[PDB]
């Protein structure tokens, strides 16, 4: 009826071992199968009956469990198995499938600061009637980030929007894209757009700023 | 060996249908049941229905009783999935899955996937807006409200990659979507945005 991935993120090197856990809210009758699926591709079977490979998969993916308790055991780490893995449940009757949330097996790194840029909305647009002023957040790790708005220093909330790309082939880092969308209107009401970045690597919050 | 393909996916409006298919092949197809599993966008696997090898014995998620009617042909080796009064929150990549051999409460093949997308917004390619005493400077293009997906974007041609980053879309509350694409550097910069659904093409040097 549900299932319990922990933990919702996991940071590891290649090379290193790792543990994802899942946990059934109550007994299950048969044991759970475990899933591995990549951004924008159809999730892949690797273990079955809490223990057995599915065909196809090497021998560092290994699993155990029973009861409640599940685990799925990555030896050592391989550059492609860095991914999200699902744990699954179903049974005879009625004949439904559970999914857990899954858990992100994701590269760790040594910090790096993101190196920041505000971006004020073009006149091109402008003359369109409404105004997006962006923020990035350039080639930063780890993932946790904070970006703050603010207009004439009135912090803005449930007005913008942000995309994150994948871990970075090369350099395993993240990048972050904020935008903040204002009506033409209350664009030219205001003067300073700031935006304030929180990141482990910044011993000081970083402010990006300018005066429409 | 064993082949699972879907078809059948794309954008349609509220309350109208849409009917998917997932052609198998290298098993004998009837002797498995068969399920459907949706994956909206940025969430999580959920079940949606099953029908059994003998197509007599079909179930589905609470969310899409009534609506949606899950078949198979045995001669054809095909499932199906007739969706009906679709709602917005239905949108989705669906997938087909096998019940496996060694083990029939996992599932050991699954079909490619095929998006469905329901929405009321309209056809349109994307405004391209420029986005313009340091070590290194950044630079970009506002690819703004589009629809639906995708859109590719690319830098002089492709001839420049390095320090490109190329923004997942993200759906407005205009039910339109807008992303950026930037690039840092320590010159002419051009991206080439391409939106096939509205056959709009755009190079705009920033």
């Amino acid at each position: 009826g549900q299932l319990t991935q922990s933990p919702a993120t996991l940071s590891l090197s290649p090379g290193e071992r790792a543990t994802l856990s899942c946990r059934a809210s109550q007994s299950v009758t048969n044991y759970l199968a475990w899933y591995q699926q990549k951004p924008g591709q159809a999730p892949r079977l690797l273990i079955y009956g809490a223990s057995n490979r599915a065909t196809g998969i090497p021998a560092r993916f290994s699993g155990s469990g029973s009861g409640t308790d599940f685990t799925l055991t990555i030896s050592s780490l391989e550059p492609e198995d860095f991914a999200v893995y699902y744990c699954q449940q179903r049974d005879n009757w009625p004949p439904d499938a559970t999914f857990g949330q899954g858990t992100k097996v994701e590269i760790k790194r040594t910090v790096a600061a993101p190196s920041v840029f505000i971006f004020p909305p073009s006149d091109e647009q402008l003359k369109s009637g409404t105004a997006s002023v962006v923020c990035l957040l350039n080639n930063f790790y780890p993932r946790e980030a904070k970006v703050q708005w603010k207009v004439d220093n009135a912090l803005q909330s449930g007005n913008s929007q942000e995309s994150v790309t994948e871990q970075d082939s090369k350099d395993s880092t993240y990048s972050l894209s904020s935008t903040l969308t204002l009506s033409k209107a209350d664009y030219e009401k205001h003067k300073v757009y700031a935006c304030e970045v929180t990141h482990q690597g910044l011993r000081s919050p970083v402010t990006k700023s300018f005066n429409r | 060996l064993i082949n699972l393909v879907e078809s059948g996916g794309g954008v349609v409006q509220p309350g109208r249908s849409l009917r998917l298919s997932c052609a198998a092949s290298g098993f004998t197809f009837s002797r498995y049941g068969m399920h459907w599993v949706r994956q909206a966008p940025g969430k999580g696997l959920e079940w949606v229905a099953v029908v059994s090898s003998d197509g007599r014995t079909t179930y589905y998620a609470d969310s899409v009783k009534g609506r949606f009617t899950i078949s198979r042909d045995n001669s054809k080796n095909t499932l199906y999935l007739q969706m009906n009064s679709l709602r917005a929150e239905d949108t989705a990549v669906f997938y087909c899955a096998k019940e496996g051999g060694d083990n029939k409460f996992s599932f050991d093949y699954w079909g490619q996937g095929t998006l469905v997308t329901v929405s009321s917004a309209s056809t349109k390619g994307p405004s391209v807006f420029p986005l313009a005493s340091e070590s290194t400077a950044a630079l970009g293009c506002l690819v703004k409200d589009y629809f639906p997906e995708p859109v590719t974007v690319s830098w002089n041609s492709g001839a420049l990659t390095s320090g490109v980053h190329t923004f997942p879309a993200v759906l407005q509350s205009s039910g339109l979507y807008s992303l950026s694409s930037v690039v840092t550097v320590p010159q002419t910069y051009t991206c080439n945005v391409d939106h096939k659904p509205s056959n709009t093409k755009v190079d705009k040097t920033v």
